[PDB]
């Protein structure tokens, strides 16, 4: 045959993968947590979004730290060999490097972990995508006018900078998760991935402030973190 | 809007 | 005039911009870091790298945490009007958040902060580029077989991933640091800048491997991590 | 090969 390229992703497995929604709205009375008004529009979002992307779709909904790792731990032990990927949505509450169960925390690494190179040897090679709808500290953006790596074929689209609050809204969904499904829906059969997510910064940046009544939190901005450990391109649709 |  | 689009940067301004290389290679005693060998050559590679990118190239070396905020700070406060970008390059020992300069620790952050879209308005709604040859921890990967954000339009493109170890060779120069050049020689005229680091990640990845004869050191891997909050592609490259 |  004729000179072959390898720049992206092999995406034409029988299955483009699991996509993990954990939708944490209401939190045990003792961790002081809000419920999370607006995260059912956005799991909702997620589900159809992902559906029309041909992912196989679990949602979940107010899990305990004990739940998450075991569903994740049990989940990493699936054989994904016939799966092109692998994504995980988490909608929490949280804090720099941590989610939120609904009775107390879990470290982001406790569950990325289970799915590294060397742990999730079916998913090996293949994209393991997670997008993180939470807060990761309590700044505020005033806004101004033979072998591979283990931690390899990672990408983490977090919905904030290191440091920052993540935005809500009670009755459009959170700006973060909006803003990646419109983008999805209108870019996935177009542009690479790490496009897309560029094109979701510059909406959440652009087309959102807070108002609040309380002065330290209104008109406020956010401007989302894509972290990548991918070694090629990612597009979600392939040749035929 | 609220922080998560 | 026809139909515009205005999904990348605008890389069309007089210049292109400054590249500011810290290369620290030789540390106070009383701190006890080691010489970084191999430093030199990363430092002349990116020198070279960015002149042919047309950027102006500032090359600092041995610089201590003192004067390393004084460079940054005045850096932050020239008139970047007529430029389409800012870069700099930080070449040192380091821990996560934390660059060294000769006679102790620099926080990223405070370098950062210097140049927020609040901060340095003539850099405001421009691309600026943070490059890290520098540890984030401890870690070994032992592989297997009207406003805007003021934190928008930063890129930090990391050696390595959070918490671990990155790699100096001492002949050589860093495997992220070689890697990054090759790329940029190879493909600044062809790809947009996430699709080069993807190939720098790829290229680290899976060209090198540590040889020690210290089993804890030995055959271990490396991936760079890529931290993007632009919210534009951005080509070095512009039409005429 | 040394880490930095």
């Amino acid at each position: 045959s004729g000179i072959s390229l390898d720049n992206s992703y092999k995406m034409d497995y029988p299955e483009m993968g699991l996509c993990i929604i954990i939708n944490n709205k209401n939190f045990h009375k003792s961790t002081g947590m809000t419920s999370r008004s607006g995260t059912d529009v956005d799991a909702a979002n997620l589900r159809e979004t992902f559906r029309n992307l041909k992912y196989e779709v679990r949602n979940k909904n107010d899990l305990t730290r004990e739940e998450i790792v075991e569903l994740m731990r049990d989940v990493s032990k699936e054989d994904h060999s016939k799966r092109s990927s692998f994504v995980c949505v988490l909608l929490s509450h949280g804090e720099e490097g941590i989610i939120a169960g609904t009775n107390g925390p879990v470290d982001l690494k406790k569950i990325t972990n289970f799915f590294r190179g060397d742990r999730c040897r079916s998913l090996t090679g293949k994209p393991k995508l997670f997008i993180i709808q939470a807060c990761r500290g309590t700044e505020l953006d005033c806004g101004i006018e033979h072998k591979i790596p283990v931690e390899a074929d990672f990408l983490y689209a977090y919905s904030t900078a290191p440091g920052y609050y993540s935005w809500r809204n009670s009755k459009d969904g959170s700006w973060f998760i909006q803003s990646l499904c419109a983008m999805l829906k209108q870019y996935a059969d177009k542009l690479e991935f790490m496009h897309i997510l560029t094109r979701v910064n510059r909406k959440v940046a652009t087309e959102f402030e807070s108002f609040s009544f309380d002065a330290t939190f209104h008109a406020k901005k956010q401007i989302p973190c894509i972290v990548s450990m991918l070694t090629k391109e990612l597009y979600f649709y392939h040749l035929h | 809007d609220e922080v998560d």
